[PDB]
């Protein structure tokens, strides 16, 4: 278990494998954070998380 | 929706509800963005003139979140047909643009290749509707939801009466009574990672509800992502 098949590659959302490194992004409405790792919502009622 | 229970306030974010002349509701659809609803192409074929609802999760009360948007285009998968419901899968442009707030907001659309495998290989996902809570019986006044196990594609294949094509995968439980049912067709199939709730599927077709060796078939969002995005950018 490498890479992306290795806890999702520590990403929060997507994960590719890309040459030999793992590369995390983010679904629409998501920026990612500085570490490369995190998605950060970018407005209000973001895809995908129930409403508080 | 058999089993499960009510989505609670803001667990369901994403659901709509496809409504006839009669303000009855007759499918589901999935909130993809402010003008878009994923539905099934099957539930097309179910009224002459429809409208969405969203933010409903109690239909005889007025708990002020509702708002009705009526269709501009209908985009229907040209690939669709009745005898198998192979490609069913149907995109809606609304009038008018969706406000989200409290119980009303989008369900976010995966990339293919990470959510085959890594969004469809996890345990469950979870289905929701207004759908029957019974096979002979009326549907839910409550939205519902239900954890639903991903299914081995070949014990789907040797349990059905029916093709199940790659288009298509299986959810549910071989004895357990809990499935989707009539009127929850269209509505969302969604997988949860890391507290974000992905589309992954579209209620489609069943056996009857939660019959024993039978089991929910649902349009693989997957295998559309392409085209879902070429309809929302015309
Ligand atoms: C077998 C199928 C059917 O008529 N097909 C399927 C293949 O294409 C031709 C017609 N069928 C029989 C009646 C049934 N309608 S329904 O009860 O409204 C649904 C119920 C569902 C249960 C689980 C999911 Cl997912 S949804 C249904 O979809």
């Amino acid at each position: 278990r490498k890479l992306c098949s290795l806890d999702n590659g520590d990403c929060d959302q997507f994960c590719h494998e890309e040459q030999n490194s793992v590369v995390c992004s983010c679904a629409r409405g998501y920026t990612l954070a500085d570490n490369g790792k995190a998605c950060i919502p970018t407005g209000p009622y973001p895809c995908g998380k129930q409403t508080l | 929706i058999v089993g499960g229970q009510e989505c609670k306030d803001g667990e369901c974010p994403w659901q709509a509800l496809l409504i006839n002349e009669e303000n009855e509701g007759f499918c589901g659809g999935t909130i993809l963005s402010e003008f878009y609803i994923l539905t099934a192409a099957h539930c097309l074929y179910q009224a002459k003139r429809f409208k969405v609802r969203v933010g409903d999760r109690n239909t005889e009360q007025e708990e002020g979140g509702e708002a009705v948007h009526e269709v501009e285009v209908v985009i229907k998968h040209n690939r669709f047909t009745k005898e198998t419901y192979d490609f069913d899968i149907a995109v809606l442009r609304l009038k008018t643009p969706i406000t989200f707030r409290m119980n009303v907001a989008p369900a976010c659309l995966p990339e293919r290749d990470w959510a085959e495998s890594t969004l469809m290989t996890q345990k469950t996902g979870i289905v929701s509707g207004f759908g029957r809570t019974h096979e002979k019986g009326r549907q839910s006044t409550r939205l519902k939801m239900l954890e639903v196990p991903y299914v081995d594609r070949n014990s789907c294949k040797l349990s059905s009466s029916f093709i199940i094509t790659q288009n298509m995968f299986c959810a549910g439980y071989d004895t357990k009574q809990e499935d989707a049912c009539q009127g929850d067709s269209g509505g969302p199939h969604v997988t949860r990672f890391k507290d974000t709730y992905f589309v992954t599927g579209i209620v489609s077709w069943g056996e009857g509800c939660a019959r024993k060796g039978k089991y929910g078939i649902y349009t693989k969002v997957t295998a559309f992502l392409k085209w879902i995005d070429r309809s929302m950018k015309t």
